[PDB]
């Protein structure tokens, strides 16, 4: 009973900014979809960003390498805002080498396999003398969100040579959102509502394809209501108890009173097992003494003890 | 006698030694965190009665045996980030560091 | 004299923002941020910027 939202009428104004209309909406669901689909595009759409870089010279981030006219922190920035678009790979290693005079831009990075680079004017340094080279190996990801560079440690599991630079990464292509509504054009239904929704990118996702995925991201979401339904540990503990290396008038005793388990008998005090049937003081002493070698001292006092 | 800069420092594992050059100072842009290793230093002790058991000692291991202390310049708890230059001075007639 | 050899060691660190920290302007009104907001969650107008 209700009408579809059928995607028509997409055009495009520039190679970022794009608009796209949903014609038929009935009375309240215009604003309801277009801030969710708002919010959606927003918080996660998948992208690519640079990860890290290697210059050739360079050893840190506040450094200075001769002949370029940018710090390496001003350099890291401009590559900050380097857009790409990749096809079948997700860690894309941009080398890039040029000498001269003049500014260095995306267009002299080395013509990879597939690999699109949305706008090849965006310069990203300087050279200021004639027998200067630059020389740089850029790691481009894909990612959903905001990443910290500084946040990440799991890059840190395999030692990084002392020259990598670590950029913050953002992922998110989409920088800009608005939505409207207007009346449409149907006449022969009493009223209907169309969506209008204006994106500025960065050039690297279409907006039809954002779309969809924004539409698919929400579906799944909501897949979990249309069924509501719903209405002792150490490893030196838990180790059989014939490893202390104990007499042979303790293991009749052991088992004599149920102590099967290293860690059983540790949660016994001193006192206390003294009235065990010919427990022997000198005998003791070596229980204790075997278990001082593991380090248990007797008296401990544990939570829970399964059976195995 | 001299409190010595070396990158051997006795009883810390290879893990702490990466970080530093063959005159025991950070390389330049290493990420420093927590209490890493910054320059190696170490004092010498006095002992001047070899008892057996530093006989021993000293022919098990290094002729030193460990016997000098280490003092060595720690990053302190809670500082981090990466290591921008080094001023390295020194006196007239010593021998000149390598770095 | 008593000194042989110095060695001096610099370290830099980035401090981003965060909640606790101060800000002010210059107009005599200062305060500590309370909450980082996604872009999502902030007030925008009609052409969309946040």
């Amino acid at each position: 009973e209700f009408l579809k939202p059928r995607l028509v009428d997409i055009e495009q104004v520039s190679s970022t900014h794009a608009k796209v209309t949903l014609e038929p909406l009935e009375r309240g669901f215009g604003h309801t979809l277009g801030n969710a689909l708002r919010r959606i595009l927003l918080s996660s759409m998948p992208g690519c960003a640079v990860t890290e870089v290697e210059i050739d010279g360079v050893l840190h981030e506040y450094s200075t390498k001769e002949g370029v006219q940018e710090d390496i922190l001003e350099i890291l920035l401009n590559l900050k805002g380097l857009a790409v678009r990749v096809q079948g790979k997700d860690e894309v290693i941009l080398t890039l080498n040029k000498s001269g005079i003049g500014p260095v831009t995306a267009a002299d990075i080395t013509h990879d396999g597939d690999v699109e680079i949305v706008k090849p004017q965006h310069v990203i340094c300087h050279l200021t003398d004639e027998n200067a080279s630059i020389s740089m190996r850029i790691k481009v990801q894909r990612g959903r969100g905001y990443v910290p560079a500084s946040t990440r440690i799991h890059s840190e599991e395999d030692e990084r040579p002392i020259g990598r630079l670590l950029v913050d990464a953002c992922y998110s292509p989409v920088e800009r959102i608005a939505y409207n509504v207007e009346a449409a054009r149907v006449e022969q239904r009493t009223d209907l509502d169309k969506l209008v929704i204006e994106m500025e990118t960065n050039g690297t996702i279409d907006p039809e394809e954002a779309i969809r995925r924004a539409a698919t991201i929400l579906a799944e979401q909501l897949e979990a209501f249309v069924d509501l339904r719903d209405v002792e540990f150490d490893p030196i503990l838990l180790r059989p108890v014939d490893d202390l290396e104990l007499t042979v008038r303790s293991a009749n005793c052991l088992k004599a009173e149920a102590i099967h388990y290293i860690g059983d008998l540790v949660q016994r005090t001193e006192v206390e097992l003294l009235k065990t049937p010919n427990l022997g003081k000198k005998s003791l002493t070596e229980i204790k003494d075997v278990l001082a070698s593991r380090g248990l001292s007797l008296g401990m006092r544990l939570e829970n003890w399964p059976p195995a | 006698g001299p409190e010595e800069i070396t990158a051997d420092i006795p009883n810390v594992g290879e893990a702490a030694l990466s970080k530093l050059d063959e005159s025991g100072i950070v390389y330049i842009g290493a990420e420093v965190t927590g209490g890493d290793i910054l320059v190696g230093k170490v004092t010498p002790k006095g002992e001047t009665q070899l008892t057996p058991e530093e006989k021993l000692l000293r022919a098990i291991f290094g002729e030193k045996a460990s016997d000098v202390k280490d003092s060595s310049l720690r990053v302190p708890n809670g500082v981090s980030g990466t290591v921008i230059d080094v001023q390295v001075f020194t006196r007239d007639g010593v021998e000149k560091d390598k770095r | 004299p008593g000194v042989l050899k110095i060695v001096k060691v610099y370290l830099a660190v980035k401090r981003r923002i965060q909640p606790g920290d101060k800000m002010a302007g210059r107009h005599g009104n200062k305060g500590v941020i309370s909450k980082i907001n996604p872009i999502e969650d902030m007030p925008y107008d009609e052409n969309g910027t946040p």
